[PDB]
RNA sequence: CCUCUAAGCACAACCUGCGGGAACCCGUACCGCAAACCGACACAGGUGGGCGGGUGCAAGAGCACUCAGGCGCGCGGGAGA
RNA sequence: CGAAUGCCGGCAUGAGUAACGAUAAAGAGGGUGAGAAUCCCUCUCGCCGUAAGCCCAAGGGUUCCUACGCAAUGGUCGUCAGCGUAGGGUUAGGCGGGACCUAAGGUGAAGCCGAAAGGCGUAGCCGAAGGGCAGCCGGUUAAUAUUCCGGCCCUUCCCGCA
RNA sequence: GAGCCGGUAGCGGGCGUGGAUCCCUGGAUGUCCGAAUGGGGGAACCCGGCCGGCGGGAACGCCGGUCACCGCGCGCGCGGGGGGAACCUGGGGAACUGAAACAUCUCAGUACCCAGAGGAGAGGAAAGAGAAAUCGACUCCCUGAGUAGCGGCGAGCGAAAGGGGACCAGCCUAAACCGUCCGGCUUGUCCGGGCGGGGUCGGGGGCCCUCGGCCGAAUCCCCAGCCUAGCCGAAGCUGUUGGGAAGCAGCGCCAGAGAGGGUGAAAGCCCCGUAGGCGAAAGGUGGGGGGAUAGGUGAGGGUACCCGAGUACCCCGUGGUUCGUGGAGCCAUGGGGGAAUCUGGGCGGACCACCGCCUAAGGCUAAGUACUCCGGGUGACCGAUAGCGCACCAGUACCGUGAGGGAAAGGUGAAAAGAACCCCGGGAGGGGAGUGAAAUAGAGCCUGAAACCGUGGGCUUACAAGCAGUCACGGCCC
């Protein structure tokens, strides 16, 4: 997927199981596939001027958080990079 | 870079006969190599060039490799009617 | 570099061969090959030309090379090694002593 | 290519003739139904387009012969199982 | 090292045996040459003739042509060759491409999406035997010729005059 | 420091002891392609724009600049882009295999792909380790140890502590607070934004009045030394057979040099060398040696100010570690809930309470270690089918559309003295002559075996029968 203000998505296994568990009785496991967890993505839109974030949604809240700012400089037309680069 | 383009003319049978209407098919150099080099032979030879043609000649050779020396452009000044001078005459 | 030897184009001796002692005059230095010519090895060379010019009368043909780890140079002396003697400026080869 | 106006220019810019000038780089040889291409071969195979004459048979790019042109197929000589 | 249907190299055997690559087809006289059925010329004979003839693209690249050769390659021989050596030879405002255009499809600012490689994608650009653009006829050497030259015509641009 | 004009052999053409050829260092020119970068492109080619230059000229030309794209700050400027035999980190990541089938597992976080980076990379100063009122960054090597463990408790995989070593080093930042300043507004004795000053378990810091106070960089210029050319470097003559002496012999000599090579063979004393010792104008290089800089010097006692936030912690999902769900901690983190800042917070293998240990959610940090395209030396390493695939014009010919595969092929002799001149032949090839010690050393030529193919001679066979021989006699030339 993508970033915006946090670590790309990472690469899980499966490891299905087909058994009783231990705390009742004999355990196992199966098949080792590789789940490929895509972290959660939105579409955020704020009103820098139209600015829009593929923001992680548990990251929600930090992006309003650098929206709730005033960096000093008006509009190129885009800039989410002065946006970006002052973040902590 | 003027008298680097022209490099050597062909003694040869048949730029023998370009004395008799076009002189002679000179071999030039091969890259920066126009057809406008009119001057860089009437800036050569001091005479007032009307057309000029082009060419790519010269291929392959034997004895161990290829190439037989270049592949050099060679033409020529079909130079006004009697400015054909500049002692080319010897040898044909 | 590797290339540089015993002498120039001077007087010699060799002590080589047949020639086993022979004051031969100026060498003439090959050295690629490492000889010189001097004045020893004259052996007929059984050639006409390259150019077909003059032809075959007699044969006073010239020399060979003679591999030059056998010229022993000259001075007023036999044989004695070259030296270097530099004298603050130069390089010059002073031989096992006597002078020159 | 023809045309209309924006921007702009209306001391330009196009248009029509007449005078002079300039016209660059690459290809160009040769084979090209083949001995030169593709098939290890001077390989009976494959290969796109154009012309492909004459007379005859109903016609025809057919078929038979034959102009022009090009070949006799790069082993032959015998013998007559 | 003796074996692995071993590996590499060599030389056998098969064997002067099968073949020599179209049942289109040769024959003769002169040459040339050391040497010839095979090279050149002549005169017949045959074969294709909607090609087995010309021309252009594709491709191959100097095989083109001339001269010196014949070890090698030509399924024979070879003076011949397309083979070897050297030398010549390919000339364009008008032919074909590019200083023009687009089609499919690429590439692709913007934009999108992908872990990265990257995958898309608008405009644009590239993209051609399609459109567009100004040439026909004759001669010349050993080879080129719509190029060289001869005639006639035509195109773009730039400058000047009206 | 006397010969050169590369692998020259040939035109003969010049050039050098007023210094060349060479080798090194520093420039200059570096066409075109290539990250390709003005645009296009089917790489090595086309087509441009702007500026400046040559009826050489206004049109086509050519020259010399500049024209990609991205990232960082104020149109303006500094980097980045691709390559590299391996080495390394991160993102991905198999399968054959092994389990004598196989799926969990193993192979393996291997190969491979991608990114990144550099002479190294990584990691790194503790929210560590775990039993010690202990160790004190990280890495590497050996031990620990095939231990502890994990494990269809099968196959197998397999630490870490401790302890020896190498090496050694610690530091910057909001562990808040003060001023600065484009603007924010409800003009607020104030919100966050950039710096700056503070700040790094006389447990920390900021703030409040005693008691005042310079160690040293990883950074910077220096200098040895190291390379990148080189240089000086000891001492043997004669006779002998010989083609040739260095062999043999006699008379010596050097040795901080008796390593080796070549010299017509067997050379300490002929050459090149070696031992030893000099040498850098120019560039790289380098605290190894000293120099300065930048930085460091609510010790005290308080008013509970600040100690890195969608983070810790909890659950769900997983990877890493010895850990395969197990009693599952820890370290990472994709989803969800979601805190406090020292009577905080994490860890000490569920968890809980004591006792300890240590400060996460910011970053840098030499050194030791892996590597070998590279240069050098070293070999109980190979000697042309070996060693690289290539000792040779080899990643070539040849095969393949392509990715790719991919050969063989060294040696005349001391020296080319590489065969003048005949004779046969068209020539090739011979036979003489000549060279040379040797020419069955004569040219893709040392030795040149065998298979094979011939020729000459001896014996032997055309009424014979055999896995080809063997034993026995007999005959015949040695
Ligand atoms: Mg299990
Ligand atoms: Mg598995
Ligand atoms: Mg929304
Ligand atoms: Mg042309
Ligand atoms: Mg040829
Ligand atoms: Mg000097
Ligand atoms: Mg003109
Ligand atoms: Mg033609
Ligand atoms: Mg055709
Ligand atoms: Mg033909
Ligand atoms: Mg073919
Ligand atoms: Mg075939
Ligand atoms: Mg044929
Ligand atoms: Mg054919
Ligand atoms: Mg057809
Ligand atoms: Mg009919
Ligand atoms: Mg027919
Ligand atoms: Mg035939
Ligand atoms: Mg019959
Ligand atoms: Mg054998
Ligand atoms: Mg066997
Ligand atoms: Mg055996
Ligand atoms: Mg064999
Ligand atoms: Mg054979
Ligand atoms: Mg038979
Ligand atoms: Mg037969
Ligand atoms: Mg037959
Ligand atoms: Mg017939
Ligand atoms: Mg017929
Ligand atoms: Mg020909
Ligand atoms: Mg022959
Ligand atoms: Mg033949
Ligand atoms: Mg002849
Ligand atoms: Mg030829
Ligand atoms: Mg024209
Ligand atoms: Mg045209
Ligand atoms: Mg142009
Ligand atoms: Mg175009
Ligand atoms: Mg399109
Ligand atoms: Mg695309
Ligand atoms: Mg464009
Ligand atoms: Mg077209
Ligand atoms: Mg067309
Ligand atoms: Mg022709
Ligand atoms: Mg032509
Ligand atoms: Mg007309
Ligand atoms: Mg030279
Ligand atoms: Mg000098
Ligand atoms: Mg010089
Ligand atoms: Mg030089
Ligand atoms: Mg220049
Ligand atoms: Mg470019
Ligand atoms: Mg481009
Ligand atoms: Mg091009
Ligand atoms: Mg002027
Ligand atoms: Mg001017
Ligand atoms: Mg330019
Ligand atoms: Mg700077
Ligand atoms: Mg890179
Ligand atoms: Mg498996
Ligand atoms: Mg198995
Ligand atoms: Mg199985
Ligand atoms: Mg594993
Ligand atoms: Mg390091
Ligand atoms: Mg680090
Ligand atoms: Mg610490
Ligand atoms: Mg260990
Ligand atoms: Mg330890
Ligand atoms: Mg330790
Ligand atoms: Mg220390
Ligand atoms: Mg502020
Ligand atoms: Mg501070
Ligand atoms: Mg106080
Ligand atoms: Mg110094
Ligand atoms: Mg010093
Ligand atoms: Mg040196
Ligand atoms: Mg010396
Ligand atoms: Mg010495
Ligand atoms: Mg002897
Ligand atoms: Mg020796
Ligand atoms: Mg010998
Ligand atoms: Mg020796
Ligand atoms: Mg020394
Ligand atoms: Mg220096
Ligand atoms: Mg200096
Ligand atoms: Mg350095
Ligand atoms: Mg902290
Ligand atoms: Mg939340
Ligand atoms: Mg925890
Ligand atoms: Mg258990
Ligand atoms: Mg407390
Ligand atoms: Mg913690
Ligand atoms: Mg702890
Ligand atoms: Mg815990
Ligand atoms: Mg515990
Ligand atoms: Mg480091
Ligand atoms: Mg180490
Ligand atoms: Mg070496
Ligand atoms: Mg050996
Ligand atoms: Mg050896
Ligand atoms: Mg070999
Ligand atoms: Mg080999
Ligand atoms: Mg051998
Ligand atoms: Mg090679
Ligand atoms: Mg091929
Ligand atoms: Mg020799
Ligand atoms: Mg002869
Ligand atoms: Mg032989
Ligand atoms: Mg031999
Ligand atoms: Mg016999
Ligand atoms: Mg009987
Ligand atoms: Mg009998
Ligand atoms: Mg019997």
């Amino acid at each position: 997927s993508g970033k915006r203000p946090i670590v790309a998505n990472s690469i899980q296994r499966r490891g299905k199981a087909k058994r009783e568990g231990g705390v009742g009785k004999k355990t196992t496991g199966i098949s080792k596939r590789r789940q490929y967890p895509n972290l959660q993505k939105v579409r955020v839109r704020v009103a820098g001027q139209e600015i829009t974030f593929r923001v992680a949604a548990s990251h929600i809240p930090k992006v309003y958080e650098l929206v709730e700012r005033a960096k000093g400089l008006k509009l190129e037309g885009l800039s989410p990079k002065e946006i970006k680069k002052e973040l902590l | 870079t003027a008298y680097d383009v022209i490099l050597a003319p062909v003694l040869s049978e048949k730029a023998y006969a370009g004395f008799a209407e076009g002189k002679y098919t000179f071999w030039v150099h091969p890259k920066a190599t126009k057809t406008e080099i009119k001057n860089a032979v009437e800036t050569a030879f001091k005479v007032k060039v009307v057309k000029v043609n082009t060419l790519h000649v010269r291929g392959k050779k034997k004895r161990l490799g290829r190439y037989l020396g270049k592949r050099p452009d060679r033409k020529k000044a079909i130079v006004q009617v009697a400015p054909g001078q500049k002692i080319e005459a010897l040898e044909g | 570099r590797v290339k540089m030897h015993v002498k120039k184009g001077d007087t010699v001796l060799v002590a080589s061969g047949k020639y086993k002692g022979r004051v031969g005059k100026v060498k003439e230095v090959l050295p690629k090959k490492y000889a010189v010519i001097v004045e020893g090895v004259n052996i007929v060379k059984k050639a006409v030309r390259v150019s077909p010019k003059y032809p075959q009368g007699g044969f006073i043909e010239k020399e060979a090379p003679l591999h030059a780890s056998k010229v022993r140079p000259i001075c007023p002396a036999c044989g004695k090694p070259t030296r270097v003697r530099k004298k603050f400026l130069e390089n010059g080869k002073k031989i096992r002593v006597c002078a020159k």
